[PDB]
């Protein structure tokens, strides 16, 4: 999934 | 939640005083203050007749800006003029035309002088004004004055680049009127450092226009202080 | 003028010259004797209590 | 300095009645306003309150849902709108004016009174003193009580004192317990501590004759005293 | 012939200078050796007063020591509560530049002065509610630089233009006038008993005034440059100045000479204002560093720091019973210290 | 490529920190010092908030990963919301100070007529609203693709517009030398906008680039392996942070003397 942040 | 019944009814007046301290206050914020300087045989009694239409107060308003002009009615110019420390500007009015009279423009050169490096003037900026041109044109043409005889240093001179004369006058007048206006730029752009700038003009008794070009500088003025503050000045 | 300012001047400065002095020695002990009977009168120099502080809310 | 109440007359009961108090000679605007009435057979009691700026009101319980007051500042008047008259509304009202700093005289000049006829926790004061007899030449004493210590935390004692002479209006003699108000002479002089109060005239000119009344300023509602009548 | 009468000046001038070496005997820095010093003073600030919106030039304390008034150039007259931190009075001048203000001994009276020659007198206790000017003392050729009520009828002031005056407020009218001043005179102090009064000047110099009598008495000569501040010792046998070249100075009366200065090597600009606490074991001064030092005023030893301004210090007064101390500055803020 | 870059978890706390201790000390010595109460010094210390959020909540989901790897999607939710919302309140404060510093110069004589304060807390108030109403509504619609549009608009017309502003004032500084230069007796406004605009640039920049990538070209092998360095468009962010501090608070000669007195 995103580790850090979002819509990676 | 402790206070008597007359305690709550003094807190009620101090709260009702400071509301009308507020709006008196900001009726007067974006007030422009201006300090009127002279020589006293200079025209600034003629200059507040252009301006307008113990101490002495003058008020306009022009283009819906307020202004407020003050004058103060000698051997030291100290202890008061340390009240005038942020102000917008200095108006300082000097009769160009009395070189002769004996020495009337040496002496309105040593208080230029005494006000530029004054310490509480640090960031103070002089619009300066050169009346009396009228008298200045009969003097140096068709007259017996020759101003090399009272400064030593007018001999030489050659007219600067910059000068856009009037049309109709003789080049005599043009040296002439551009020598003394390059007399005070001497000391103006001598110890500025960024901080205030001199604003020299020509007008003679007639001319109305000279709330334009208080306007117009005091425009000058305050865009020229904030630009430095940016960097990018 | 000669007989009205250089002369007002004279009269004034022999008005100062005749009066009566004392030592510096016995006004300096006079200045310290009117300190050590008033201190403990001093709320700023001995700090008083809390309780006896209107400005200390 | 003037005020003249005008709009009394007789009143069907249960109808509506306005009260005007038109004041002149001051600064209208930085003063706060009270109505204080009086019936025909008893003595002075607080009625309403509006302060300097319209900004607090006050009532008392017996009239509080069913009066209403209002100022008009820069016509120098005030109002007091009555709705539902009953039997006990009938007395004489009274417009007071009162301003509050430090150091300030409050309840320091009264009106003249319109007449109010309708056909058909608290503070308690005491006053236990019918009357008492003089003689223009010896010293005389009145004492008030009250039901609770009205000394406050920051040093205040809020007991007023007032003379009414008869054909006349109130008027301030002791504010504070302690001070003098304007153009009264010196040998008024108020004392106590607490709870327990006295008043001490002198020696009595013609003019001491009256009802005197003692008032606590301590919390709202306001509330006097019965009266004790000097006599000759 | 204006050479030869100044010829007695020197002749004259010198009696005094070499009769002041014989009635000196030791130093007040010799006799104040033995004793204690007072340690550290560490005062806090307790209250701050908000609303002048402009600088303020002014203060003065009231005789109840609860009262004060100040003075800001923004054409306001403010009276405090200064235990509550109420406002209770707020009067407009006519001159938005005014340099003094004063109160009153009974507390009836406020006046104040400034860059306008006339020095108006207002009535706190009027009938009809509000405060009115009751009037204007009109004279003077200059602006006023400060101003001490005497009763309720009688006022001295001083001027720029070289003299005081002392005035009779039911008439309107100058009664007594102190010449002998050669500059601008910025201060004056009045004594414990008003019957002498003392007063600086432009001319580096201090004179001793009678009131009664109208004349000078002794002449003190020991600054270097302007002096802008004054005020006596709660004895009433000596004073202290403030001037421009970092420096204040204690002068005696009975010897007629100046005994002690207050000077550090780190402090470069002027004092503007100079206020004693009572016993006079403590002197403070208001500098143009923005700060406020306490100075020990027997051993010359500098004993606190009242930081906490951000703009110069114009004025500061010392309550009649001695519990705070009031400072003005010209960021509008007034501040109640311990 | 093809795989996402790893970036430690140290670096995301070390750098969380230096940005908490600058952003602090600014607006302590905003509040203590009177000659700072100006229009100007609020928009500034609004940057400062608006910073530090961004700057502890890079730093709250960090060490969330470390201590817990269907009640972590409810911290997946708000984590990330915060950050939505305070990376659009750092942008409108940047925004805020260009539009103040340009009523100063072309309203010059009826400035404080129309920046008081009461219309000071108005704005510096109502964008802190709509940037908290919308950080959320983003984040619960982050599966549609219409929303994609409306972070990639409110980064380049806030660009696009602060450039402007920045040029015309230095196409205003350039008559002032024209006419001091002349009475007897650039290159400092060019390296003030190349730092202004430069480090917007620098760091703002690639990560609304990933956003256009996104939407457009998920299948692209050279889009695709630009958006595998994710991790490194969120130490750029998180250096904006840092350098904030330095170029327009602590430019003023004023507000130095006062952060120096404090430390
Ligand atoms: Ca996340």
């Amino acid at each position: 999934r995103c580790x850090h942040x979002r819509w990676c | 939640c402790t206070l008597s019944a007359e305690d709550k009814a003094a807190v009620e007046r101090s709260k009702m005083i400071d509301r009308n301290l507020r709006e008196d206050g900001e009726k007067a914020a974006a007030t422009h203050r201006l300090l009127l300087l002279g020589a006293g045989e200079s025209g600034k009694s003629t200059i507040v007749k252009q301006m307008r239409i113990g101490i002495f107060e003058t008020k306009f308003q022009v283009d819906k800006v307020n202004f407020h002009m003050f004058d103060v009615g000698r051997d030291e110019r100290r202890k008061w003029i340390q009240c005038f420390n942020d102000v917008t500007a200095i108006i300082f009015v000097v009769a160009s035309s009395s070189y002769n009279m004996v020495n009337r423009l040496q002496e309105a050169l040593n208080l230029f002088k005494s006000i530029w490096n004054n310490r509480w003037l640090r960031t103070i900026s002089v619009i300066l004004f050169l009346n009396k041109q009228d008298l200045l044109a009969e003097k140096v043409l068709a007259g017996k004055s020759k101003i090399e005889d009272y400064f030593p240093e007018f001999a030489r001179y050659t007219t600067p680049e910059d000068a856009t004369p009037e049309p109709g006058e003789d080049p005599r007048v043009t040296r002439a009127k551009y020598f003394i206006r390059d007399e005070f730029l001497r000391i103006s752009t001598a110890s500025g450092d960024g901080r205030h700038y001199c604003y020299p003009h020509f007008t003679c008794a007639v001319d109305t226009e000279n709330i334009r070009r208080v306007f117009n500088d005091c425009r000058d003025i305050i865009q020229r202080m904030h630009l430095r503050q940016y960097e990018l000045l | 003028a000669s007989i009205a300012q250089a002369r007002k001047l004279v009269e004034q400065l022999k008005m100062e010259a005749n009066i009566d002095r004392i030592k510096v020695s016995k006004a300096a002990a006079d200045l310290m004797a009117y300190c050590e009977a008033h201190a403990k009168e001093d709320p700023l120099l001995t700090p008083v209590p809390a309780s006896e502080n209107p400005f200390r809310e | 300095v003037q005020l003249v109440e005008s709009g009394g007359g007789l009143v069907q009961p249960g109808g509506s009645r306005k009260l005007s108090c038109s004041a002149s000679g001051f600064a209208f605007s930085s003063f706060g306003m009270h109505w204080v009435r009086q019936a025909p057979e008893k003595g002075l009691e607080w009625v309403a309150y509006i302060s300097s700026g319209s900004g607090t009101i006050y009532y008392a319980d017996t009239v509080k849902g069913r009066f209403t007051i209002s100022r008009d500042d820069p016509k120098n008047t005030l109002f007091l709108q009555m709705t539902s008259l009953r039997s006990e509304d009938t007395a004489m009202y009274y417009c007071v004016r009162s301003i509050y700093y430090y150091g300030s005289s409050p309840f320091d000049f009264w009106g003249q009174g319109t007449t109010l006829t309708v056909s058909s926790s608290d503070i308690v004061m005491t006053q236990a003193t019918s009357s008492v007899p003089v003689t223009p030449g010896e010293s005389v004493s009145i004492s008030c009580r009250s039901s609770k210590s009205l000394l406050h935390s920051n040093g205040n004692t809020y007991l007023y004192w007032f003379l009414q002479r008869p054909g006349q209006s109130p008027q301030l003699l002791i504010y504070r317990m302690s001070n003098l108000a304007s153009g009264v002479p010196d040998r008024f002089s108020g004392s106590g501590s607490g709870t327990a109060f006295t008043l001490t005239i002198s020696r009595l000119e013609a003019e001491d004759v009256g009802v005197y009344y003692c008032m606590q300023h301590l919390e709202y509602p306001l509330t006097f005293g019965a009266g004790t009548k000097l006599e000759l | 012939e204006l050479d030869q009468l100044r010829q007695e000046a020197e002749q004259l001038k010198n009696q005094i200078r070499d009769a002041r070496k014989a009635c000196a005997d030791a130093t007040l820095s010799q006799i104040t050796n033995n004793i204690d010093p007072v340690g550290r003073i560490q005062m806090r600030t307790r209250r701050t007063l908000r609303g002048h919106l402009a600088k303020i030039y002014a203060m003065h304390w009231g005789t109840d020591s609860r009262l004060l008034v100040s003075a800001s150039q923004d054409g306001k007259l403010i009276i405090w509560d200064s235990y509550t931190t109420n406002k209770v009075h707020a009067i407009p001048l006519r001159s938005s530049w005014v340099m003094t203000c004063a109160y009153a001994p009974s507390g009836n009276y406020v006046a104040c002065g400034g860059l306008d020659n006339i020095c108006s007198i207002y009535n706190l206790k009027t009938r009809e509610g509000n405060v009115r000017v009751s009037r204007e003392l009109a004279g003077h050729t200059g602006y006023l630089s400060c101003c001490r009520f005497l009763d309720d009828n009688q006022i001295v002031t001083s001027s720029g233009d070289t003299t005081c005056a002392l005035w009779d407020i039911e008439t309107g009218q100058q009664t007594t006038t102190f010449t002998g001043h050669t500059g601008d005179v910025m201060s004056l102090s009045l004594a414990p008993d008003t019957r002498l009064f003392v007063s600086g000047a432009c001319d580096a110099s201090a004179k001793l005034w009678d009131v009664r009598e109208g004349m000078c008495r002794q002449t003190f000569t020991g600054h270097e440059s302007d002096i802008n501040a004054i005020c006596f010792f709660p004895n009433g046998n000596a004073f202290a100045t403030g001037s421009d070249d970092a420096t204040c100075r204690l002068f005696d009366l009975r010897a007629d000479q100046e005994l002690m200065t207050y000077s550090h090597d780190n402090i470069i600009c002027g004092i503007t204002s100079v206020s004693f606490s009572k016993s006079g074991r403590l002197l403070l001064a208001g500098y143009d560093d923005f700060n406020c030092n306490v100075w020990d005023a027997l051993k010359a030893d500098r004993a606190g720091v009242l930081a906490g301004h951000d703009n110069r210090v114009s004025c500061l007064g010392v309550t009649d019973d001695g519990m705070a101390v009031a400072t003005g500055s010209w960021d509008s803020f007034l501040k109640i210290w311990n | 490529c093809y795989e996402q870059l790893f970036v430690s978890p140290e670096v995301f706390v070390t750098l969380g920190v230096i940005s908490l201790l600058e952003n602090i000390l600014v607006i302590v010595a905003i509040a203590k010092n009177k000659n700072l109460h100006s229009p100007m010094y609020f928009f500034i210390c609004s940057l400062a908030v608006a910073d530090m959020l961004v700057s502890v909540s890079n730093g709250s989901e960090t060490i969330v990963i470390t201590l817990l790897n269907s009640f972590t999607v409810n911290i997946d939710n708000v984590i990330d919301s915060v950050i939505c919302s305070s990376l659009l309140a750092s942008i409108c404060s940047l925004l805020s100070i260009a539009v103040d510093r340009y009523f100063t110069i072309f309203y010059a004589l009826q400035y404080h007529n129309i920046m008081t304060v009461k219309r000071v807390g108005i704005i510096i108030s109502c964008i802190w609203a709509a940037c908290t109403v919308s950080g959320i509504l983003f984040i619960i619609y982050s599966d549609s693709s219409a929303v994609i549009i409306c972070l990639i608009t409110m980064f380049f017309t806030m660009l696009a517009l602060m450039a402007s502003l920045y040029v015309h004032m230095f196409l205003m500084a350039r008559l002032h030398i024209k006419r001091i230069a002349v009475l007897p007796g650039n290159m400092k406004g060019a390296i003030t906008l190349t730092i202004l605009i430069g480090v917007f640039v620098v760091c703002w920049a690639p990560f609304f680039l990933h956003l256009i990538f996104y939407i457009s070209c998920p299948q692209n092998p050279y889009c695709v392996c630009f958006m595998s360095h994710f991790n490194l468009y969120l130490i750029l962010i998180m250096c904006n942070s840092i350098i904030d501090p330095l170029i327009y608070a602590l430019r003023s000669q004023e507000l130095r003397k006062t952060f120096k007195e404090i430390i």
